[PDB]
């Protein structure tokens, strides 16, 4: 296959994404969910791991780690400690609103995903760390989990397979850093959301010191669809090592901001012009696109013409895929105010554990608040660049990286706009 | 720990008294500020035997290696779980 | 805003707080989720329960959660001062949270914030003197395609104009309960100019299932 995009409705994984059907058990079983689950559970952990590895499924959380290779770290014998699949359902990333749609509208797909994943890694229970802001979505998911227990699908003797598996829902308390897997583990343990250090990875020391896999809502929910439909079916979409479908959240300055499931290597211009109707004022009105939520560096209009929305073609554009959250920023946008507000987000949402994020993200917000006004001299651009390089790679988790990256993207793609900002400040105040 | 590298030779501290004029620390011991540096112990012992000084020797107190494990802070059944981080 | 405590008369360890017996059954339900020997992991739901009983957390709910879970009280003080939901000061009954991060500031949530400020006569962080509405300004709430949006205590109010949030404040002042959804012509998150996807019927059970399963 050479072209990508224009995904058919019959090849979608997340049917009833839009809430138009019944999200409940009679609705989910009428859409293919909870079908032949016992036959998936009885064929072993190794068959499910082979289906996920063969499918080319990568991390839908945002890093794109190989999901089958991730889950195969848990296929190891016991030592007295139980094992836990823990579903990262926080989704505090700006631009990103897809896992809210998965929990609110397709909950039984997530519950069957917890069951098939916990069978695949020998896990004992499921902790869905849902965001505290997602209260109605949490009660929605708890009604669906009640419908899954009362039908005998999970709990004692899950789906009649001889396998016992619980599913819990732990609400958050309003912390973006609790979306990171180790800080999510630290938030489930009744502590501050301060990320652990790696190694120990969660597959060795995770929640409560047990073996644990923290996995995204999307990469958990699509796994029974991978086991039912096949590995080669999910591998046929997108490029090679970029296999599958993906949820895209087109927000910002578009005509129709929307969540849509789309094939993996779709062009960005085709996606924005088809599902969102294009940029407000046409495609010529486009100024910049933050391609995958706030952690990724932005790309200008000169790159959005031919770029593809998978992992590797955005890494070639010296940005990342991340959460696949397309934030569109047209010509009417002060981009420096937006990126300084984004650094304000990364200093209001940062747990203060280690030095470079705790100090330098506040210091980058102060330098960016002066760059909005232009109250600097241009040698503080490159200075700020060095500050980003003193944060990127020297922290514990990737929120220091996720805060160094937008500063680097803004400098790299709109250095002259910052320079003319500062020079017109310097002439109008002197 | 760079101040715990080389052996040193000091002496007993003799009397420091108050100067009546200024309250300064007057002293009569000439060897009160004499701190000698020796790379090994037996060089200091041979030096003290050479000058007739009666010497006492403390041995080098080294810290024993500890079992450091970051995963031990998050154990399952052990008391060494940290209460916060 | 401050992260130390000063013992005011209305906030001290002698401030009255105790759970209702149905809340004790709820705390039993919370503690029974977590494994034996890790009872401390029930800090964050139970303390949030101690916020849903009182509306806010004086320092007796922190002491009560530390008392019934047998954890040190400083370990609950860290949780109450770390997370942005544990209101440690008495908020109004409708705690309005306006999201003004970059995807909502692009879609002009500043106009909604100005509309709420001139409608209620207050600003960000202040409380109306009748103690109904607390207006603060929060980070990304996760409804970015439904931007610009606010949150009222459990509820999302999305795709808002200034007229829409004036309507919501009007139907909150009279005691009525609004509808927590997008206030534009769309339903949850779909493209506003009609469904560009998932118009076909979902096939149901047995579709595309590989053999040997
Ligand atoms: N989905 C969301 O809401 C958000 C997503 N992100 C994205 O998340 C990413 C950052 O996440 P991180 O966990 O810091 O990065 P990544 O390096 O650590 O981790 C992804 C997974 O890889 C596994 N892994 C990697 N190397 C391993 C090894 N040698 N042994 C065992 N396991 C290994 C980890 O266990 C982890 O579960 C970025 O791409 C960022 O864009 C960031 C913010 C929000
Ligand atoms: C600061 C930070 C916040 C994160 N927030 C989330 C999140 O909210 N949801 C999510 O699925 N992953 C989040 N991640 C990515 C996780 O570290 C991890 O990659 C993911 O939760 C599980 O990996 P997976 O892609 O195999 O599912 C975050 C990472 C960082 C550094
Ligand atoms: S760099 Fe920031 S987000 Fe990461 S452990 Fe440190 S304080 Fe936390
Ligand atoms: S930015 Fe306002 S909801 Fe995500």
């Amino acid at each position: 296959k050479t072209s990508f995009g224009s995904l058919k409705d019959e090849d979608r994984i997340f049917t009833n994404l839009y809430g138009r059907h019944d999200w409940r058990l009679k609705g989910a079983q009428s859409r293919g969910d909870w079908y032949k689950t016992k036959e998936i559970l009885l064929k072993g952990p190794d068959w499910i791991l082979g289906e996920v590895k063969t499918s080319g499924l990568r991390g839908r959380g945002g890093a794109g780690f190989p999901t089958g290779l991730k889950w195969s770290f848990m296929n190891k014998p016991s030592d007295g400690r139980p094992k836990y699949l823990v579903v990262n359902a926080d989704e505090g990333e700006p631009g990103t609103c897809k896992d809210r749609e998965i929990i609110r509208h397709d909950p039984h797909k997530l519950v069957e995903g917890c069951l098939v994943g916990g069978r695949a890694m020998g896990a004992r229970a499921a902790y869905i760390y849902i965001r505290g802001e997602f209260y109605n979505e949490a009660s929605n998911l708890q009604v669906a989990i009640r419908e899954a227990y009362e039908a005998g699908l999970i709990g004692k003797n899950a789906c009649g397979s001889g396998y016992d598996f619980d599913v819990f829902v732990v609400r958050g308390a309003g912390a973006y850093i609790c979306g990171e897997e180790t800080a999510l583990i630290e938030s489930i343990e009744g502590k501050q959301g301060k990320p652990r250090l790696k190694p120990p990875f969660p597959a060795d020391v995770g929640v409560f010191g047990c073996p644990t896999t923290v996995a995204n809502v999307e990469t958990v929910a699509v796994s029974p669809t991978i086991c039912r439909r096949g590995g080669a079916w999910f591998a046929s979409f997108g490029r090679e090592r970029n296999s599958g479908t993906k949820l895209f959240n087109i927000s910002g300055h578009v005509n129709n901001p929307c969540t849509v499931e789309e094939e993996m290597s779709v062009p960005l211009k085709e996606l924005i012009e088809k599902h969102a109707g294009g940029v407000t004022g046409g495609w010529d009105n486009l100024l910049a696109v933050i391609p995958g939520g706030s952690s990724t560096p932005l790309i200008p209009k000169s790159v959005c013409e031919t770029v593809l929305m998978d992992f590797d073609a955005l890494i070639q554009a010296q940005t990342g895929l991340g959460t696949a959250a397309v934030i569109v920023m047209d010509r009417s946008t002060d981009i420096v105010k937006a990126i300084a507000r984004l650094i304000e987000f990364y200093k209001h949402e940062s747990c203060g554990q280690c030095t470079p994020c705790r100090e330098g993200v506040d210091w980058m917000n102060k330098v960016m608040a002066r760059f909005v006004r232009g109250d600097a001299r241009p040698a503080e651009i490159d200075s700020l660049w060095e500050i980003s390089k003193q944060i990127e790679g020297h922290t514990i988790c990737a929120l220091g990286d996720g805060a160094a990256w937008p500063v680097q993207g803004l400098i790299r793609h709109f250095r002259p706009e910052l320079e003319e900002r500062m020079q017109r400040f310097a002439q109008q105040h002197q | 720990v760079n101040n715990t590298k080389k052996w040193k030779m000091e002496f007993d501290t003799r009397e420091r008294w108050e100067n009546p004029l200024m309250g300064w620390a007057s002293t009569a011991d000439p060897l009160s500020n004499l701190v000698l540096t020796f790379s090994t112990k037996e060089d200091a012992i041979a030096f003290a035997e050479k000058n007739g000084w009666s010497y006492d020797v403390e041995e080098r107190k080294v810290p024993k290696p500890k079992s450091k494990s970051y995963g031990a802070n998050f154990s399952w059944n052990k008391r060494t779980r940290v209460s916060t981080k | 805003a401050l992260f130390v405590h000063r013992d005011t008369p209305k906030n001290n360890p002698e401030t009255p707080f105790d759970f209702t017996p149905e809340n004790y059954k709820r705390i039993e339900a919370i503690v029974k989720n977590y494994p034996e020997g890790h009872k401390a992991a029930a800090v964050l739901p139970v303390l949030d329960l101690a916020q849903r009983q009182n509306g806010w957390l004086p320092i007796s709910a922190m002491n009560k959660v530390a008392e019934i879970l047998q954890v040190p009280p400083m370990r609950v003080y860290e949780v109450a001062t770390f997370y942005t939901m544990y209101n440690r000061k008495p908020v109004g009954k409708y705690h309005i949270q306006v999201c003004t991060t970059t995807p909502c500031m692009l879609r002009n949530s500043d106009s909604i914030l100005e509309a709420i400020q001139k409608k209620l006569g207050i600003k960000v962080g202040e409380t109306t003197p009748d103690k109904l509405f607390t207006l603060i300004e929060v980070e990304c709430l996760g409804a970015c395609v439904n931007a610009p949006m606010v949150q009222i205590n459990d509820n999302y109010y999305e795709d808002l104009t200034p007229k829409d949030i004036e309507e919501i404040i009007d139907e909150l002042k009279a005691g009525k309960i609004p509808k927590p959804g997008p206030r534009s012509g769309r339903f949850s998150c779909e493209p506003a100019g009609g469904l560009t996807s998932l118009t076909e019927p979902p096939k149901g059970p047995g579709f595309g299932v590989q053999a040997g399963l």
